[PDB]
Parts: C-alpha cells; sequence; structure tokens
C-alpha cells in the first residue's frame, strides 16, 4: 500500500513489442512462437 | 493471539542476586493489526522471596500482532524520579495464516520422571479443514530422544497429546510441534516450541 | 571466608545444561527463526533456513 | 519431505536424524555424512525403512568419527548432508563443533598450604552421559600467568598423581585446565 | 598492409609454487596480554611481537658491545605492567669508530678489548689536532661526530 | 552445434573469498558500489 | 632473588652455541644463622615454529635441461637441489630418490663446468666473451660457488685470488663498490646497491677462504653501509643493505635502526596482518617489489623471527606476482633461499632437547625429557649445597631454563 | 554417477569384547562400535 522510494521512477512506457523479440523462433517453418524470455520484468533496476 | 500469555518477570539486585517482596506493575498496549488500538488495564503484583519471580497473565484478542509492556517497580520509598522501568516488545508468529500453540508454560511446576503429561495443541486457522497427521518432536541436550505422531479428527478443535517422560530428560528438554499442509500452489508448515522444566 | 567459599562443585545439572544448542525458552518468528532459536535446522521443499 | 536435524553436530557422538514424508500409497531412504570434499569422502551412511506401520517417518543415529584430514589449515570441514530417496534429493551444509562431553574436575580442598599433596580427579563424560573412556592431560597455571602438565589414560573416573607445591609458592587464585590433547574441545576449568 | 609482424614477449615461468587462485584487494596501508615493553638501556629485545601472552617470559640481551649481567627476563604480569628484573649491560669490547673514512685507523679491527689503545692519523699531508692515542675502558667514548678531525692543509 | 557446452560439475572446493566490496563507499542493493557523497541527492545513482 | 637464567641453544640458533651452563652456588654475607638456601629449577618451552606453507615443485620437469644465458639456466638448479636437501622431501615422485639425486649431481657438475667456462684469465667473471669485466655477475658467480661449497667441492685458491681481485680493484677507499661494464642521488643509490651485492657475495664466499684482508674489506664495506643508509632512499636499496648487513653482524646499533626503519616501511593487509610485503615505489613483468620482499624475508630469517616471517611466506606463496619477477633469476634464487631458510628454521624448532641437570662434584639431581607433547617441566627443589650444572646432549629446538634462589637474609 | 539420488559381513570381536551393533550385512562405509564386558 505505502509504496515509497519512488516506484518505477515515473517510467511509463516500455519498448513497443519487445515481447516479439523475446518470443521463441522456429527455423524450418519461418514462423515465430510463444514468449520464452520474460522481458516485462525489471528486477528493481530501473533503466530509463 | 487469543490465548492468555503469561508474563514472568524477575527483580535482581545490583550484584547478581534476586530480590523479593517488591511490588511491581506493568502497562501494556494491545494493538490491532487493522486499525487503532486501546490501552490494556494495568496489573500489579508482588514478588515472592522463595520463588523470586513475579507471575502475570494477560488475555489478548485474536486480532493482535505485537504487544509492549513497561514493567515498573512500586514501593513507598522509591520515588518517581528514581524508579526502575524496562520496556520490551513481543512479536507474534505467517504466509498461510496458520498457527500452533502448546500450553501450561511449565507452571506445573516442573515435573518428575514416570508420570505421563498431557499437552493441548490447537491448529488455529489452518489452510484446510482436513489435516493429514500431527507431528511433534521432543529433544534434549541438542539431540532428538523421541519423535511423536498423532492423528487429527473432527471431534474437537483442540487435541491433547500424551508424552511419556524418561530418565534422560531430567536436566531440561525442548519439544516442537509442526504440521504440514498441502497448498494449491506451494506448501507452508507452521511450528512452535516452548521450554521444558 | 574465600568470598563465601560456596562449595566444591554444587552444580551437576546446571553445568550440564550447557549442552543445549539453542537459547531462550521457545517460540518466535517463522519456522526458520524458531527452529534456529530452538537449536535445529530443517530441510524441506517448502521453506529454507 | 521434512528432514529435522540438530543445528550443531558433535564429533564422536550419536546424532539421531529423522525424516518425514507427506505420505503415499513404501519407498526406502538413505542419508550419509560427507566431508567438505564432495567428491570424494564419506564418514558414515545410514539407511531407513518407510512403511504404513511407521507412517512414513523414521530416525537413524549418525556418528562423526575422526576421519578428518590430519593437519591442514582448519580441521572443521563441518559437514555435507545428503539424502538419497526415490522421489527427492537435496544437500545442505551444517556447522559442527568438536564440543563433545563434559569435564568435572573435583578437588579435595579449596585451600592449600605449601608442601601439601594435591588429590584431584576428573570425571569424563559423553553426550549420552556415558563414561566415554578417553585420555586426558591436566595443566596447572600460576596465578601470575603454566606450572606442570601430566597426562593419564582412562573406569570413568580419571585418577591423577598427587601434585606437590613448589618450595616458593605464589599465593592467589590458581587455575586448573584439563584437555584430551588428541582431538576434542570443551576444556574444563577449575580454581 | 599496415601493422607489426613480430611480437616479442617475456617468459621465464618463475612461479613454481602453486597453491590456488588468490583474491586481491584494491590498496593497502602502512599501519592501521602485555604490550611491547620498554627495554632497558641498549634495548635489543629478541622475537619482537605486538602483543605478548599472559605468563610468557621473554629474554632480553645486551646490544654490542655489552654483556648480560644479572637476571635478564621479562615476564608478563596479569595486568599491563612488567616485572622488570634487575639487569644491566657492561661493555666487553669497544667498536670501531665511524668518525671519518680517512682512517685507516691503527690498529684496524672489528672490536677491541678494554686496555687497548688506538691511534688515528690524517695521511698523507697535514694532521688534525686533538687526542691521537685513546683507549676504550668501557666508559662511554665521547669523540666529536661532526667536526671529529677534519684535517685541514 | 554449440561452441562450448557446460555441464554440472563435481566441485572439490565450493565458493570462497566472499566479502564486502565496499570499504569507504556505499553498497547499493544491486551490487553497485558508489561513493557515499552520491547518497541523498535527489538522483537515482544506484539504479534501483 | 632469581639472579640466574639462560636459554639453552642446541644448534646455536641465536648467537653462539649454548648447551652447558654452570650456575655457581654463592652464600651472601647477610645469611641468617641456621638457614638453608633453597633453589627451584624449571623449564619453559617458549614456542614452536609455524608449518603454515612451503611449496616448490614443477621446476625439475619444466626446466632441467630443456647463448649467454646458460648461467641463468644452470644457476637455479643449485638452489633447487639445496631446497630439496634441506626439506628432505623426495617421496613426492614415483622414481627412486637416489636416481634423481645422481641426475641432480650430474647437472650440478655441468653447471660447475659452465661457470668455469665463464672464468677469464684475470680470474674475473664476464658475460659476453670476456670483453668487459662486471662485478655484478662476479658476485653472482661467487654466490653460486659458495652454494656449491657445501655439497661437493670447490678449489679454494681459485676463490681467494678472485676475492682479492675485487678487494684490490673494485673496493673504494670509502667502502663502496662499482663495476667496469656499463637525479644525482641515483648514482649513490646504484653505488649502495652494488656495494650491498658485493657484501653479500663476499660474505657468502668468506666462510671457505678466511683472510685478514677479506675481513678488513668486510669491515670497511659494513662501515660504508652503516654510514650511508641513514636517509630513506628506496625500499629495495634499504632491504638489500639490511640483508647484506644481516649476513654479517646482526646486533649492530645502526643495523637495528635500519631494521626498524624497514619494518616501519613495511606494507600489511589485515589486522592481524595476514600478508606482509614491501613496495619500492610510493603512491604508484610488472611486479618489481618481489625483489625487495624477498630481501626483507631473508633479513627477517637472519633474525629468527617466525611471527614476522610467516606473513611474508604467505605473501610469496600466492599473490599477484603470477609471476612476475626479475632478473630472473635475481629474485627467483632469493625466494628459493628464503623458502629453504624458512623450512630449515622450522626444522630447528623441534624441541627434542634432553636436559640432564647435575651437580659439579656430586651425583645428578634430575633429568628432563623435552618433547612436542611435553613442552613444560616440573619444579625440582635444590637442598644440598653444591654447584649446579645444567647441560644437554645434541638436541634440536629452543628452550630456556629458569632457576631462582630463595635465601633467608636478615633483616 | 547419475546425480546422486537421481557388503561387509558381521565383524569378529576380540576376546572379552562384544560388538555394539549386530547384523548379517553392513553397507560399505558404515562404522561399528566395539564394547567390553564387565570387569
Amino acid at each position: 500500500e505505502d509504496s515509497e522510494r519512488r516506484p518505477s521512477c515515473d517510467i511509463d512506457k516500455p519498448p513497443p513489442n519487445i515481447e516479439l523479440t523475446g518470443n521463441g523462433y522456429n527455423e524450418l517453418t519461418g514462423q515465430f512462437r510463444n514468449r520464452v524470455i520474460n522481458t516485462k520484468s525489471f528486477g528493481g533496476q530501473c533503466r530509463k | 493471539p487469543g490465548i492468555p500469555y503469561p508474563i514472568k518477570v524477575q527483580v535482581k539486585d545490583s550484584l547478581d542476586q534476586l530480590v523479593g517482596g517488591v511490588p511491581v506493575t506493568l502497562n501494556a498496549q494491545t494493538i490491532d493489526v487493522n486499525q487503532e488500538t486501546s490501552d490494556l488495564d494495568p496489573s500489579k503484583s508482588v514478588t515472592r522471596v522463595d520463588d523470586g519471580v513475579a507471575s502475570f497473565v494477560l488475555n489478548l484478542p485474536s486480532g493482535v500482532t505485537v504487544l509492549e509492556f513497561n514493567v515498573k517497580t512500586d514501593a513507598p520509598d522509591l520515588p518517581e524520579e528514581n524508579q526502575a522501568r524496562e520496556g520490551y516488545r513481543a512479536i507474534a508468529y505467517s504466509l498461510s495464516q496458520s498457527y500452533l500453540y502448546i500450553d501450561w508454560t511449565d507452571n506445573h511446576k516442573a515435573l518428575l520422571v514416570g508420570e505421563h503429561l498431557n499437552i493441548i495443541v490447537t491448529p488455529k486457522s489452518p489452510y484446510i479443514d482436513k489435516i493429514t497427521h500431527y507431528n511433534y518432536l521432543i529433544l534434549s541436550k541438542g539431540k532428538i530422544i523421541h519423535f511423536g505422531t498423532r492423528e487429527k479428527f473432527s471431534d474437537a478443535s483442540y487435541q491433547s497429546i500424551n508424552i511419556p517422560v524418561t530418565q534422560n530428560m531430567v536436566p531440561s528438554s525442548r519439544l516442537l510441534v509442526y504440521y504440514i499442509v498441502t497448498g494449491e500452489q506451494t506448501a507452508e508448515l507452521v511450528s512452535d516450541s516452548v521450554w521444558l522444566n | 571466608v574465600q568470598r563465601g567459599a560456596k562449595k566444591p562443585l554444587e552444580r551437576v545439572f546446571q553445568f550440564l545444561e550447557k549442552s543445549d544448542l539453542g537459547c531462550g525458552a521457545g517460540g518466535g518468528l517463522n519456522n526458520a527463526n524458531v527452529f534456529h532459536l530452538a537449536g535445529l535446522t530443517f530441510l524441506t521443499n517448502a521453506n529454507a533456513d | 519431505y521434512v528432514i529435522s536435524a540438530p543445528k550443531i553436530f558433535r564429533v564422536g557422538a550419536s546424532e539421531n536424524i529423522v525424516i518425514q514424508v507427506y505420505g503415499y500409497t513404501a519407498f526406502d531412504a538413505t542419508i550419509s555424512i560427507k566431508s567438505y570434499p564432495d567428491k570424494k569422502f564419506s564418514y558414515s551412511s545410514g539407511h531407513v525403512h518407510l512403511s504404513s506401520e511407521n507412517k512414513f517417518q523414521n530416525s537413524a543415529i549418525l556418528t562423526i568419527q575422526p576421519k578428518q584430514l590430519p593437519g591442514g589449515q582448519n580441521p572443521v570441514s563441518y559437514v555435507y548432508l545428503e539424502v538419497v530417496s526415490k522421489h527427492f534429493s537435496k544437500s545442505k551444509r551444517m556447522p559442527i563443533t568438536y564440543d563433545n562431553g563434559f569435564l568435572f574436575i573435583h578437588t579435595d580442598k579449596p585451600v592449600y598450604t605449601p608442601d601439601q599433596s594435591v588429590k584431584v580427579r576428573v570425571y569424563s563424560l559423553n553426550d549420552d552421559l556415558k563414561p566415554a573412556k578417553r585420555e586426558t592431560v591436566l595443566t596447572f597455571i600460576d596465578p601470575e600467568g603454566e606450572v606442570d602438565m601430566v597426562e593419564e589414560i582412562d573406569i570413568g573416573i580419571i585418577s591423577f598423581p598427587d601434585f606437590k607445591i613448589p618450595s616458593n609458592p605464589r599465593y592467589g587464585m590458581w587455575t586448573i585446565k584439563a584437555k584430551y590433547k588428541e582431538d576434542f574441545s570443551t576444556t574444563g576449568t577449575a580454581y | 598492409c599496415e601493422g607489426e609482424k613480430r611480437q616479442e614477449e617475456d617468459c621465464t615461468f618463475s612461479i613454481m609454487e602453486n597453491n590456488g587462485q588468490p583474491c586481491i584487494n584494491d590498496d593497502e596501508e602502512m599501519k592501521e596480554g602485555c604490550p611491547q615493553p620498554v627495554p632497558p638501556e641498549n634495548g635489543f629485545i629478541r622475537n619482537e611481537k605486538q602483543l605478548y601472552l599472559v605468563g610468557e617470559d621473554v629474554e632480553i640481551s645486551c646490544l654490542t658491545g655489552f654483556e648480560t649481567v644479572g637476571y635478564q627476563y621479562f615476564r608478563c604480569l596479569p595486568d599491563g605492567t612488567w616485572r622488570q628484573g634487575d639487569v644491566e649491560c657492561q661493555r666487553t669490547e669497544c667498536i670501531k669508530p665511524v668518525v671519518q673514512e680517512v682512517l685507516t685507523i691503527t690498529p684496524f679491527q672489528r672490536l677491541y678489548r678494554i686496555g687497548e689503545s688506538i691511534e688515528l692519523t690524517c695521511p698523507k699531508g697535514f694532521v688534525v689536532a686533538g687526542p691521537s692515542r685513546y683507549t676504550c675502558q668501557g666508559n662511554s667514548w665521547t669523540p666529536p661526530i661532526s667536526n671529529s678531525l677534519t684535517c685541514e692543509k | 552445434a554449440p561452441l562450448v557446452a557446460f555441464q554440472p560439475c563435481i566441485p572439490s572446493k565450493l565458493c570462497k573469498i566472499e566479502e564486502a566490496d565496499c570499504k569507504n563507499k556505499f553498497r547499493c542493493d544491486s551490487g553497485r558500489c558508489i561513493a557515499r557523497k552520491l547518497e541523498c541527492n535527489g538522483e537515482n545513482d544506484c539504479g534501483d | 632473588e632469581s639472579y640466574s637464567g639462560v636459554t639453552l641453544d642446541p644448534r646455536g640458533i641465536y648467537g653462539t652455541i649454548s648447551r652447558r651452563k654452570e650456575f655457581p652456588y654463592r652464600i651472601p654475607l647477610d645469611l641468617v644463622p641456621k638457614t638453608e638456601i633453597k633453589r627451584i629449577l624449571s623449564v619453559k618451552g617458549l614456542l614452536v615454529g609455524e608449518i603454515l606453507s612451503a611449496v616448490l615443485s614443477q621446476e625439475g620437469i619444466n626446466i632441467l635441461t630443456h647463448a649467454e644465458a646458460e648461467l641463468m639456466s644452470v644457476v637455479p638448479v643449485f638452489y633447487v637441489f639445496h631446497y630439496l636437501e634441506t626439506g628432505n622431501h623426495w617421496n613426492i615422485f614415483h622414481s627412486d630418490p637416489l636416481i634423481e639425486k645422481q641426475k641432480l649431481k650430474k647437472k650440478l657438475k655441468e653447471g660447475m663446468l659452465s661457470i668455469m667456462s665463464y672464468r677469464n684469465a684475470d680470474y674475473s667473471y664476464s658475460v659476453w666473451k670476456g670483453g668487459s669485466a662486471s662485478t655484478w655477475l662476479t658476485a653472482f658467480a661467487l654466490r653460486v660457488l659458495g652454494q656449491v661449497n657445501k655439497y661437493v667441492e670447490q678449489n679454494q685458491n681459485s676463490i681467494c685470488n678472485s676475492l682479492l681481485w675485487l678487494v684490490e680493484n673494485y673496493q673504494l677507499d670509502n667502502g663502496s663498490f662499482k663495476e667496469n661494464s656499463q637525479l644525482p642521488v641515483e648514482a649513490r643509490e646504484n653505488s649502495l646497491y652494488l656495494t650491498a651485492f658485493t657484501v653479500i657475495g663476499i660474505r657468502k664466499a668468506f666462510d671457505i677462504c678466511p683472510l685478514v684482508k677479506i675481513d678488513t674489506a668486510l669491515i670497511k664495506a659494513d662501515n660504508f653501509l652503516l654510514e650511508n643508509t641513514l636517509p630513506a632512499q628506496s625500499t629495495f636499496t634499504l632491504a638489500i643493505s639490511a640483508y647484506a648487513l644481516s649476513l654479517g653482524d646482526k646486533t649492530h646499533p645502526q643495523f637495528r635502526s635500519i631494521v626498524s626503519a624497514l619494518k616501519r616501511e613495511a606494507l600489511v593487509k589485515g589486522n592481524p596482518p595476514i600478508y606482509r610485503f614491501w613496495k619500492d615505489n610510493l603512491q604508484h613483468g610488472t611486479a618489481r617489489m618481489v625483489e625487495t620482499t624477498a630481501y626483507a624475508l631473508l633479513t627477517s630469517l637472519n633474525l629468527k623471527d617466525i611471527n614476522y616471517v610467516n606473513p611474508v611466506i604467505k605473501w610469496l606463496s600466492e599473490e599477484q606476482r603470477y609471476g612476475g619477477g626479475f632478473y630472473s633469476t635475481q629474485d627467483t634464487i632469493n625466494a628459493i633461499e628464503g623458502l629453504t631458510e624458512y623450512s630449515l628454521l622450522v626444522k630447528q624448532l623441534r624441541l627434542s632437547m634432553d636436559i640432564d641437570v647435575s651437580y659439579k662434584h656430586k651425583g645428578a639431581l634430575h633429568n628432563y625429557k623435552m618433547t612436542d607433547k611435553n613442552f613444560l617441566g616440573r619444579p625440582v627443589e635444590v637442598l644440598l649445597n653444591d654447584d649446579l650444572i645444567v647441560s644437554t646432549g645434541f638436541g634440536s629446538g629452543l628452550a630456556t631454563v629458569h632457576v631462582t634462589t630463595v635465601v633467608h637474609k636478615t633483616s | 554417477l547419475l546425480e546422486p539420488h537421481c557388503f561387509c559381513p558381521s565383524p569378529p570381536a576380540l576376546k572379552d569384547g562384544f560388538v555394539q551393533d549386530e547384523g548379517t550385512m553392513f553397507p560399505v562405509g558404515k562404522n561399528v562400535v566395539y564394547t567390553c564386558n564387565e570387569g
């Protein structure tokens, strides 16, 4: 409730579709796959 | 929470010796986890010369998190400026909101060898109404002398377990009661222990 | 006199009580802290110590 | 799988290690005591049996014997505890200490005069209150800051020869310490 | 193409001892029971340490040229003080003087026993005034140290 | 095929020489070691 | 009144050998009538040496046989053989120790032939065909020959005249030393460096060829070093001068002042210091302080201080060297000699002394058997009036005997 | 060796002694304690 230390330092927008890059890939079909690497996380280290 | 918590305080002199016949009182504030609190009624008692420890008992509601008590001495000769006061804080036990308690706080007083003792346990607010089994371990001198086990039935909310005492537990002992539950995502077990005199 | 000259030993169980690994009477914080205060270390999948 | 064990193990002592299972419709388990080398050492190996009669809990005693490497920078190499089971496997280190047994030094008199025999006996004990017959050395320290050392092999009551006060005694509070001198801890102190 | 064709590097493999990969700090400094006692005259305390244990006794020796007479031992008292037993240093031999490089002093030896006289000169030209022949009886030689002789033309 | 493939090992010695890196500076929660002067200056210098 | 006490030295570690000591029995003129003088004797067993760390291997397999660096190649073999002989450890290899010893002796013979090939007609020592004469390499070869002296043989006449050549030519009247083969204070620094190097060489080669002229040269050089080391010039120069002075007289006032200054200039890490080293440059193939650390280690080993040597041994065991030294082997042989002296001093502290205290004209009173387990002794009263003589056999270790005199004196 | 967790007969006892633990087969690495009779 009481979120101190300026959470997210007023950083609003992430990259547009980084989930597409983080998503899986297939070589024999040339079609992308489901997300594997969760890039939506931040680990606390805000990088503006 | 919800169970009367005994308070045993001792008064010692300047050089490592207990004092008796000195009336003492304490002020406690039972705080709520949700909102504002109220002041608990003070209690005053005297310390016995033969026992050396003053006995106190306070009953608290089920929604208390911590308590702070200021034990002060009361005597006709001791003024208010020169008075003995020592503040302390007691923190209760959880992610699954489950608790466990063992009772009678060794005030029997301390028991002998050969007589069976009953101890009441209570799994207040468990993860599920159905509990697999009861598990308790009595240890002494840093070693596990015996391991106990019981079953949980819906006959009552609190069950009394019988623990036989042996000759290897004369100086002191400890017992811990822990029960495991099966969660929907992750499990979490709750334990508790009280000294054995 | 010997500042009282207490006794030769006078203590067999009081000095034997030092075998207890943990301190205090009992009870405490979450299972890890109370087991460390009681003098034990648990190994389970749910929680660590 | 809840495994309960003491926080500090004792070298040369029977430490009972208990294990509990959540329950299933009878697989065996195995626990062992390994040194700091994983790879490649093992002190002892215990085995238990799980069934519906025991309700899938059992306890086996473990011992820590003088198998440690002689010498070295530190002889602790506390412990590496492993559990061999069909459904689970986990390892964890636990601190240990050579603190095993107790030493009760019993003297005949608290006050001594010059040129007087010193009758003293040491009570050797184990963690299980057993005699634990072991060799013990006894050192004497002058109150100003060592005087004589003597060792004797141990019945349960270690008898020592009568010490003699030097011709020029130093009045004050003396000191008596006793050690096993081979591999142990918990030095006893008498005054 | 541009660049170098030869690279001449060093190799001796002088590190024969192999114990293990160590971890290093950033930088160090010079300087961050009974303490170190104050020795008697001529000092010369052996096995110098920072702190001595209670009950440990350390022997002190006399600095050259002297000799230990009496009881030379310092035992650590329970408190921070020392026993400071009766001990002194008596000169057994006198040492060669470091006044100036012009000598070539007769006789030229490392040490001289009490009763031997020594003579210094300024070769090969003029000489400096002062005591030419002086003996060491163990009585704390007092020659000048800056303007000892400084023989002028 | 992968250039270098790493597998679980049987370590003769576990981790060692673990200590606090910061001596006269501040230790950030993420591991960064910055000067104590940079603390309480209205700027996120640690990153978290 | 204690009035008496000595430290029994079996092998003569500190100063001269001290194994037999006579404590005369005297009667003061203030003795009370009908009073008997009482004496109590005991031993202490001060301490033992640290066996912390001593490692040296892979030298025989890497560089044993593999233009002008034939000397650089063959010199460290002598020090490796010396370390192997001192440590008395040959069971590490599967091969028999005798075959390895014979191979090392053959390599030492090859090195002796090589160092004989570097001898010119003027008895000097040069590097490149003998075109110019160098005193540094001459003293290095003198060190090598002094190391060889202890094992097989060396011709004395070829060393005495070689030292006389240096004493006659390269010895300045002030005590300085220089070489023919080639910031005003840098000249004095190099002069003191060469002087300390020549002092080390002449002291190593002096035990086999004792001469009055060589002793005079040593006295003059020691005077030069004690006079000119007053200012703090450089850590490396200070350390090499301290070692050159410790190879001779170890209890000189100015030598002790130099040792104290070097200890003040020492660098430590931790409290208590786990590692102790010396840095040449202040506030500064890149490790150049290893030379001065090895020189300070040798100086401390000459003082027989285990507590002060242990951190330097831990430093030279594993550190940022990697390594990491010059020339080589100006520092490699110094570190090998330091490890050898450390192992030798550890072997010196064994406490195998067998103390048998007896009377001069009467029978023996008591006998002490000192071991590692029993490092203490029981007090024994002295009743019969006679001269007491404490003595021991060969022994190995270090222990001090304490004896006090209790006499009733009026008063 | 398969990511761990994925015999000796009864030892003879000397004269006037007895083994604390009795068993047909003992696993490799297991230790036994010997005891002496009264007297």
